[PDB]
């Protein structure tokens, strides 16, 4: 096979892998036999996603983001993103038993790579289906409505060589759904030509667990996603309440006219009593939480709770309009 | 290692004047330069980072400029308490290196 | 609330060793470089070396690699600088300073003076 790997899995909802760098600058025992430039290698990383889990992809940082890190390092990150870093800080350099065998200026490195050139900007909001040769970078939402997705961001600004992006897969897929993303760069070596290019690629598949779920859709009764809905869209507060359990799937869907409150639901929850936003970790920190604080859109969130989930909580998530004077919501009594 | 040259060990200025202190890198360091102020008996204080940004709480009269090899630290209107030794430093490449300092009188 | 507290002045005989400490508080110790800066009496600043306690990596200016050892205790957020085979050229103030890895030194300790003399 090609140099294939599966992304690492963390908890019951996190998938992660990366691409390596500086690999075409080989030792003389190889280099002296080579001429006319270096080439990319057949490395692949695969994801297999289920509804409401999160995929993380790490790539060499572009020079633009490297230079930005050098001033952004003076700023702090929030706790969720710090926890994410601890999920994804691992580098993948499996040399196995590298025993007597051949292996398999910080901005100068960025320049040396002639400005690393990976997939830019909202790495996972504009996504390529493997459906056809167009490879159109479509809104994730036009394939996976209600999906939650980050911009691409530096792994550790204090180790500003790796950047990453992530997204959350909703309950609904267009049957056999596949996406791909990729990360390229350049370099050079001790030859008579002094040029070289390198690449890495990720293939994203889905498992057979997609279905309509609970959640009280605030756009329409004829929901393509949910088995439940709330009457009307706007102008007056309307709501639902639901008894759900572990091993069941539920959520919250805002319309284009409304946005999530809690802002980072489900990582935050609305406490019915005392009318306030708290964490989905206050009493249950040992928890699979199916969302992303640094998402590009804060309108839709859902949760797929596995049978081995150990948590319990009475809480709510809501949608509010531009007038702000509303609490349109669904009360979630999870494992009530 | 990268050499940071502050060609003037000493610099004189009156209260209320503008003064500029130069620092030259032996190779390109882009914007990876910091400027420090050290008064007698005290630890150095960071004034400018990334060649041209004022550090937190630094008074407005202090600025820095430059990118590549030629860097300038400027006091727009010197105050009497601004006597100190001013040092540039690069962190483009390890190890970090300091300029030799300029004593403002 | 970021604080670096350095140990007291040392008088040491030539050939002996000394171990200086720099206790950090008010920030995540393992997200930053702790470096040391040497200033001989009347002279300029010299970057000495650094440790990144998060992974243990050390970096020394070449002239100081021979005689100095930098360590860190993560549990106590304390960095240490040990000078061995002391000579008169080692008499100086040594400051510890926090920075992001390879970056601007934003917080400094008050300095520890080492005097080498018989």
């Amino acid at each position: 096979a090609p140099k294939l790997m599966m992304s690492a899995q963390i908890h019951n909802n996190r998938h992660v892998c990366d691409f390596s760098k500086n690999n075409l600058i080989v030792p003389e025992s190889l280099k002296k036999k080579e001429e006319l430039g270096g080439n990319p290698v057949n490395i692949h990383c695969y994801a297999l996603l289920k509804p409401l889990d999160t995929l993380y992809v790490k790539c060499p940082t572009s020079k633009d983001n490297y230079e930005a890190a050098k001033v952004n390092i003076s700023e702090n990150d929030n706790e969720y993103e710090l926890q994410v870093i601890s999920l994804i800080e691992k580098r993948f350099h499996n040399f196995e038993t590298l025993e007597s065998k051949k292996p398999g200026d910080n901005s100068t490195f960025e320049k040396y790579f002639k400005n690393i050139k990976i997939k830019p900007d909202k790495f996972f909001e504009k996504v390529i289906n493997e459906y056809d040769d167009t490879e159109e970078e479509k809104d994730l939402e036009s394939i996976l409505p209600g999906a939650i997705v980050s911009p691409m961001k530096v792994l550790k600004k204090k180790d500003p060589f790796t950047s990453y992006a992530a997204f959350v897969v909703p309950p609904i897929v267009p049957k056999d759904l596949h996406f791909k993303v990729e990360c390229n760069n350049t370099e050079y070596k001790d030859e008579n030509q002094y040029i070289s290019g390198y690449n890495g690629i990720i293939h994203i598949d889905i498992s057979n667990s997609n279905r309509k779920i609970n959640g009280c859709d605030f756009s329409t009764n004829n929901s393509s996603i949910l088995t439940s809905s709330v009457k009307l869209v706007n102008g007056e507060t309307k709501n639902c309440e639901i008894n759900i359990n572990n091993n069941e799937v539920f959520g919250i869907i805002c319309d284009n006219e409304t946005n999530l409150d809690p802002e980072k639901c489900f990582h935050e929850i609305y406490s019915k009593d005392n009318k306030t936003v708290k964490k989905f970790r206050e009493v249950i920190p040992n928890i699979d939480i199916f969302s992303l604080h640094n998402s590009n859109k804060k309108k839709v969130a859902y949760a797929k709770v596995p049978l081995d989930y150990i948590n319990k909580l009475l809480f709510s998530c809501s949608c509010k309009t531009s007038h702000t004077n509303t609490i349109g919501t669904m009360k979630v009594t999870l494992n009530k | 290692d990268i050499v940071m040259t502050q060609s003037h060990k000493f610099m004189s200025t009156s209260v209320g004047d503008r003064v500029s202190i130069t620092c030259k890198a032996s190779q390109d360091v882009t914007n990876d330069v910091a400027w420090y102020q050290q008064k007698p008996g005290q630890s150095p204080k960071l004034l400018i980072y990334s060649a041209s940004y004022r550090y937190t709480g630094v008074p407005d009269r202090f600025t820095g400029s430059g990118s590549g090899t030629d860097f300038i630290f400027t006091i727009s209107s010197v105050q009497a308490e601004d006597l100190a030794v001013y040092y540039c430093q690069q962190h483009y490449s390890a190890p970090p290196t300091f300029g030799g300092g300029t004593k403002l009188e | 609330q970021v604080q670096l507290q350095q140990s007291g002045a040392e008088l040491a005989r030539p050939g002996a060793s000394v171990k200086l400490s720099c206790k950090a508080s008010g920030y995540t110790f393992t997200n930053y470089w702790m470096q040391w800066v040497k200033q001989r009496p009347g002279q300029g600043l010299e970057w000495f070396g650094a440790i990144y306690p998060g992974d243990g990596d050390t970096r020394y200016t070449q002239k100081f690699k021979g005689k100095a050892t930098l360590t860190a205790d993560k549990s106590s957020s304390t960095a240490y600088m040990q000078l061995s085979s002391l000579a008169s050229e080692d008499s100086a103030v040594y400051y510890c300073a926090r920075s992001l890895y390879l970056g601007a030194m934003d917080y400094w300790g008050q300095g520890t003076s080492v005097t080498v003399s018989s």
